[PDB]
C-alpha cells in the first residue's frame, strides 16, 4: 500500500501530447473499461489544473474478443528516471510463451506526485462533449517504470516455481512475461497453464503466444547458382558484390566485371572463364563467414529497417553501426492481410519487436518504407502489442531491395 | 432554498516563477471615480474583496468608455499574471464542426453570463489577482482588491468554467438521455427531438437545476433565433453555411490582401465546393513585408474567376444521419489540386474540401489521391467516428497495379471506381526483367566541377552511339541528359544501363509531373515507350558500355 519514490529526468516536465481522433467503437469501448477501472479505483477524474497528457486508445487481441485499453506512454518513457542485465540465454531456448501479465500492476498503488504525469484522455466524435480525463492511482500497462516497480514484488510470486525448474527462463518486459522451457508442447501448454493457478493464487491473464527462438529466421547473403549468365545476370551479380564489400573485407569483382568487356545485350549469355569461377567461389565462402567485430552495445540503439519485397514478402535488417548487422531475416507468413500492404508491415513490425526483445532486452526503433501520413492513419487499426517503438519514414526507394532477395 | 458551492480547482503558478508586481498606472479622475463605484458595487457581490498592506502583488486596471453607454467598465491587464500563470488541459481544443451534428427538431440558447461570476476562485491563488485603484491626487493608499471569483481576462477562467458547468450539467444529462447540450463561452445550445411542448418542460427542468447551483438563466424566450451566429458559421434547423463569403474586386492586389484572402477561400472551402488556391497561395512565398503589391499571373487570374462563379449562389450542408452510410468522392482539378465532397444521400453535401499537393520536386498523380484520401479519413474520424466509402477517379486495375509494384506500403480503405474525367492513370510501368530483341543502351554523363562543361552519351550492343557536349551542367543533369538521349533514339522497347544512383532514384520513384524541366522530358519519353527496363550497375568498377561510354564523357 505504500508507493515509491518516482521523480521524472533533471529539467524534463511532464508529456504535453495530444490524444488523436479516435473511431467510435473505440472511444466506446474505453468508455466501458474506464468505467469499470473508476470503480475499482484503478483511475479517477481529473480536472483542467492538470496540464498533461499521453494519447490512448483501443484494441483487439489476436482471438480475445473483448477489447483493451493501449495508453501511449512513449514521451512520459523518455521522461521517466532510469531505475536487469538481460537474460542472453533465454534466446537460446527452444520455446518462449508471452503472457500478459499485465493486471498484476494495478495491485500496487502509484507515487502521488507521479500521477498527474499519468493523465489521458478519451475524446468525444466531433467535439460535442469535453473529453473524460483520468489519472492513474495503481501502476499503468505500458509505463517503464511498472515492472521496475513490480521486480521486487514480483520476484517473490515465481521463486516457488523456479525452485520447482531451474530448467525454465523466465524474462519480463513491460506487461509481458517471455517463459521459455526446451521440452514438448504436451509438458509447456500445462507447464504455462501450471504457471497461472500459481499467479492466480495471487490476483486477460489467459492468452498464450508461442515463438521458438531456435528454430527462427537468420540469414545469410547468397549469391545465385546458374549454369548460364547473362549479361543482366553478371552486373545484377557485381552489384551484389560490389554492396557486399562495404560488409566483407576480401570481396573481388574484377575477374566478374571482365566477363562485361565489350556492350552485349542484356540478354546474352556469357560462359564464365575459370579466373571469374575462382573469383565468385572465394567470394562465395567469404559471404558464409560471419561479419567480423560485429557487437551488440546497450548503450546504443537499435535500429530496425524493412523493405517491401512482393507477393506478402519483407525482409528486414536490425543494426546499430551502418553495415554491422546484429541479425537480418524474411517474412513471407503475413496474416490475414493479402490484400493490406499496412497491415502486413504493422505485423512484421510487432514480430520484429518481439524478436528484438528476446534478443537484447529493448525493441528497436524503425525505418518504415512508407510515407509518414498514411503510417500514422492506420497503424493503430492492426496493432495488437501492449508495447510501441519508436519509428521514422523512408522516403526514398533504396537499391538494397533485391540485394536481400 | 440553499445553493451548493461549486468545488474550486486548485491553481498554483509555474514552478521557479513569482507572481505579478508591475506599477499601477496614473488614471485621469473621472476614471477614478468610475472603478470605486463599480468595485464597491462588486464586493457587495462577493466577487471581490479589500486587502491590506501585506498583499505585496499588483495587477493593473485601467477604465475604458463604451461607445454610446455612460456607464463605464474595468478592464484588469492580466497579462502578467497570465505569463506567470500554471498551464491548462483547455478543454476548448477542439470545437464540433456544425457536418457531424444529428438534426433536432428544437434548439434553445441559453445564456450564461453571471455564471462567469459566480464560480469561485481557489483560496490560495487570490493573492496574486490583486490589484490598486490610485486614490483621488495620489493622497491616500490607493484602495486594494482581490478576486474571489474567475476575473474575466485570466488564463485559467475559461479552463475552469467549463470543467465546473460540466461537472453540474452531467448529472441532468444522465438522468433525460432524450436531450443534448453544448457549452461554448458564455452560451449553453440545448436541443432534443422531443415534442415542443415536452422540449420547453425539460429546458425548465434545466433552468431550475441550474439554479441548484445559483446560476441565472435568461428567462425571457431570448432574441436569438435561428440562424445562430457562431464560430464564423450560420446555423438553421436544417443546414448549415459560412458567414456571407463575398469577394474583395480590385485592380490592386497587395501582400495582405493575398494572405487574408488565403484565410478565407480556405475557410469558405469547406461547404463551397471546387475552390482553388494554388497559384494564388503560390504568390506568397517569399517576404514578409506586409505592404507589397503584386501582378498575379494569367493562371492566377482565370482561376480566381472560376472562384467568383461558385461563391455567387449561397451554398448549404446538410446535418448528420447516423443510419445511412457516409461517402467522400474525389476529383482531381489539375496542377496538383484535388476537391471533394462529402454526403449521405448524393447532391446532399454533408461538406465538401480541398487538397493541395505537398512541395517536391517531383510527384505523381497516384501518391497525390491516396494522400487526400488519408486527409479525408482523419477529418472524418474527428467529425463523425467513422471512415467513408470513397469514390475515386481510379480504375481497380490502375490501383491494384500500382500498390502491388510500388516500392513503399500503401492503402486504401472500402472505395469504388466512379467514372469522372480526369482519371489518374499510371502513364508507364518499368518492366521487372531485360526485354528480348530490345536494343541495350548504356549511357553515362560527366560535367567539370570548374568550368560547369560536361558531356552525355550512350553506346548500345548494335553499335549505335552518341556523345553530347554541355555547358552549364552538373553531374546529376548529365546522367539525367544521358537516359534521355537514350530515349529519344530507341526502339518502342529499350533497355537502359546505367551507374547513376541519382538517376535511378528518381525514376524508381515513378513520378508523372516535375519541377525538373530535364524530368518532365524523360518522363514525356516514357510515356511514348512500350516496355522499357531500367538498370543499374556500379561505376568504376569497368563494367564494358559503362566503362567505354564513361571514358567517352569524361574526356
Ligand atoms: C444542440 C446542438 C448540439 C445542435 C445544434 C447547436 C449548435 C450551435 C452552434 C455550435 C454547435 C452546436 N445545431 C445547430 O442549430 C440548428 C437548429 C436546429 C433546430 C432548431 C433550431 C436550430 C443542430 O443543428 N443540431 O442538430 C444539434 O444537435
Ligand atoms: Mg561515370
Amino acid at each position: 500500500i505504500e508507493t515509491v519514490p518516482v521523480k521524472l529526468k533533471p529539467g524534463m516536465d511532464g508529456p504535453k501530447v495530444k490524444q488523436w481522433p479516435l473511431t467510435e467503437e473505440k472511444i466506446k469501448a474505453l468508455v466501458e473499461i474506464c468505467t469499470e477501472m473508476e470503480k475499482e479505483g484503478k483511475i479517477s477524474k481529473i480536472g483542467p489544473e492538470n496540464p498533461y497528457n499521453t494519447p490512448v486508445f483501443a484494441i483487439k487481441k489476436k482471438d480475445s474478443t473483448k477489447w483493451r485499453k493501449l495508453v501511449d506512454f512513449r514521451e512520459l518513457n523518455k521522461r521517466t528516471q532510469d531505475f536487469i542485465p538481460h537474460p542472453a540465454g533465454l534466446k537460446k531456448k527452444k520455446s518462449v510463451t508471452v503472457l500478459d501479465v499485465g493486471d498484476a500492476y494495478f495491485s500496487v498503488p502509484l507515487d502521488e506526485d507521479f500521477r498527474k504525469y499519468t493523465a489521458f484522455t478519451i475524446p468525444s466524435i466531433n467535439n460535442e462533449t469535453p473529453g473524460i480525463r483520468y489519472q492513474y492511482n495503481v501502476l499503468p500497462q505500458g509505463w517503464k517504470g511498472s515492472p521496475a516497480i513490480f521486480q521486487s514484488s514480483m520476484t517473490k510470486i515465481l521463486e516457488p516455481f523456479k525452485k520447482q525448474n531451474p530448467d525454465i527462463v523466465i524474462y519480463q518486459y513491460m506487461d509481458d512475461l517471455y517463459v521459455g522451457s526446451d521440452l514438448e508442447i504436451g509438458q509447456h501448454r500445462t507447464k504455462i497453464e501450471e504457471l497461472r493457478q500459481h499467479l492466480l493464487r495471487w490476483g486477460f491473464l489467459w492468452m498464450g503466444y508461442e515463438l521458438h527462438p531456435d528454430k527462427w529466421t537468420v540469414q545469410p547473403i547468397v549469391l545465385p547458382e546458374k549454369d548460364s549468365w547473362t549479361v543482366n545476370d553478371i552486373q545484377k551479380l557485381v552489384g551484389k558484390l560490389n554492396w557486399a564489400s562495404q560488409i566483407y573485407p576480401g570481396i573481388k569483382v574484377r575477374q566478374l566485371s571482365k566477363l562485361l568487356r565489350g556492350t552485349k545485350a542484356l540478354t546474352e549469355v556469357i560462359p564464365l572463364t575459370e579466373e571469374a569461377e575462382l573469383e565468385l567461389a572465394e567470394n562465395r565462402e567469404i559471404l558464409k563467414e560471419p561479419v567480423h567485430g560485429v557487437y551488440y552495445d546497450p548503450s546504443k540503439d537499435l535500429i530496425a529497417e524493412i523493405q517491401k519485397q512482393g507477393q506478402g514478402q519483407w525482409t528486414y535488417q536490425i543494426y546499430q553501426e551502418p553495415f554491422k548487422n546484429l541479425k537480418t531475416g524474411k517474412y513471407a507468413r503475413m496474416r490475414g492481410a493479402h490484400t493490406n500492404d499496412v497491415k502486413q508491415l504493422t505485423e512484421a513490425v510487432q514480430k520484429i519487436t518481439t524478436e528484438s526483445i528476446v534478443i537484447w532486452g529493448k525493441t528497436p526503433k524503425f525505418k518504415l518504407p512508407i510515407q509518414k501520413e498514411t503510417w500514422e492513419t492506420w497503424w493503430t487499426e492492426y496493432w495488437q502489442a501492449t508495447w510501441i517503438p519508436e519509428w521514422e519514414f523512408v522516403n526514398t526507394p533504396p537499391l538494397v531491395k533485391l540485394w536481400y532477395q | 432554498v440553499p445553493i451548493s458551492p461549486i468545488e474550486t480547482v486548485p491553481v498554483k503558478l509555474k514552478p521557479g516563477m513569482d507572481g505579478p508586481k508591475v506599477k499601477q498606472w496614473p488614471l485621469t479622475e473621472e476614471k477614478i471615480k468610475a472603478l470605486v463605484e463599480i468595485c464597491t458595487e462588486m464586493e457587495k457581490e462577493g466577487k471581490i474583496s479589500k486587502i491590506g498592506p501585506e498583499n505585496p502583488y499588483n495587477t493593473p486596471v485601467f477604465a475604458i468608455k463604451k461607445k454610446d453607454s455612460t456607464k463605464w467598465r474595468k478592464l484588469v491587464d492580466f497579462r502578467e499574471l497570465n505569463k506567470r500563470t500554471q498551464d491548462f488541459w483547455e478543454v476548448q481544443l477542439g470545437i464540433p464542426h456544425p457536418a457531424g451534428l444529428k438534426k433536432k427538431k428544437s434548439v434553445t440558447v441559453l445564456d450564461v453570463g453571471d455564471a462567469y461570476f459566480s464560480v469561485p476562485l481557489d483560496e490560495d491563488f487570490r493573492k496574486y489577482t490583486a490589484f490598486t485603484i490610485p486614490s483621488i491626487n495620489n493622497e491616500t493608499p490607493g484602495i486594494r482588491y482581490q478576486y474571489n471569483v474567475l476575473p474575466q481576462g485570466w488564463k485559467g477562467s475559461p479552463a475552469i468554467f467549463q470543467s465546473s458547468m460540466t461537472k453540474i450539467l452531467e448529472p441532468f444529462k444522465k438522468q433525460n438521455p432524450d436531450i443534448v447540450i453544448y457549452q461554448y463561452m458564455d452560451d449553453l445550445y440545448v436541443g432534443s427531438d422531443l415534442e415542443i411542448g415536452q422540449h420547453r418542460t425539460k429546458i425548465e427542468e434545466l433552468r431550475q437545476h441550474l439554479l441548484r447551483w445559483g446560476l441565472t438563466t435568461p428567462d425571457k424566450k431570448h432574441q436569438k433565433e435561428p440562424p445562430f451566429l457562431w464560430m464564423g458559421y450560420e446555423l438553421h434547423p436544417d443546414k448549415w453555411t459560412v458567414q456571407p463569403i463575398v469577394l474583395p474586386e480590385k485592380d490592386s492586389w497587395t501582400v495582405n490582401d493575398i494572405q487574408k484572402l488565403v484565410g478565407k477561400l480556405n475557410w469558405a472551402s469547406q461547404i463551397y465546393p471546387g475552390i482553388k488556391v494554388r497559384q494564388l497561395s503560390k504568390l506568397l512565398r517569399g517576404t514578409k513585408a506586409l505592404t507589397e503589391v503584386i501582378p498575379l499571373t494569367e493562371e492566377a487570374e482565370l482561376e480566381l474567376a472560376e472562384n467568383r462563379e461558385i461563391l455567387k449562389e449561397p451554398v448549404h450542408g446538410v446535418y448528420y444521419d447516423p443510419s445511412k452510410d457516409l461517402i467522400a468522392e474525389i476529383q482531381k482539378q489539375g496542377q496538383g489540386q484535388w476537391t471533394y465532397q462529402i454526403y449521405q444521400e448524393p447532391f446532399k453535401n454533408l461538406k465538401t474540401g480541398k487538397y493541395a499537393r505537398m512541395r517536391g520536386a517531383h510527384t505523381n498523380d497516384v501518391k497525390q489521391l491516396t494522400e487526400a484520401v488519408q486527409k479525408i479519413t482523419t477529418e472524418s474520424i474527428v467529425i463523425w467516428g467513422k471512415t467513408p466509402k470513397f469514390k475515386l477517379p481510379i480504375q481497380k486495375e490502375t490501383w491494384e497495379t500500382w500498390w502491388t509494384e510500388y516500392w513503399q506500403a500503401t492503402w486504401i480503405p472500402e472505395w469504388e471506381f466512379v467514372n469522372t474525367p480526369p482519371l489518374v492513370k499510371l502513364w508507364y510501368q518499368l518492366e521487372k526483367e531485360p526485354i528480348v530483341g530490345a536494343e541495350t543502351f548504356y549511357v553515362d554523363g560527366a560535367a567539370n566541377r570548374e568550368t560547369k562543361l560536361g558531356k552525355a552519351g550512350y553506346v548500345t550492343n548494335k553499335g549505335r552511339q552518341k556523345v553530347v557536349p554541355l555547358t552549364n551542367t552538373t553531374n546529376q543533369k548529365t546522367e539525367l541528359q544521358a537516359i534521355y538521349l537514350a530515349l529519344q533514339d530507341s526502339g518502342l522497347e529499350v533497355n537502359i544501363v546505367t551507374d547513376s544512383q541519382y538517376a535511378l532514384g528518381i525514376i524508381q520513384a515513378q513520378p508523372d509531373k516535375s519541377e525538373s524541366e530535364l524530368v518532365n522530358q524523360i518522363i514525356e519519353q516514357l510515356i511514348k515507350k512500350e516496355k522499357v527496363y531500367l538498370a543499374w550497375v556500379p561505376a568504376h568498377k569497368g563494367i564494358g558500355g559503362n566503362e567505354q561510354v564513361d571514358k567517352l564523357v569524361s574526356a
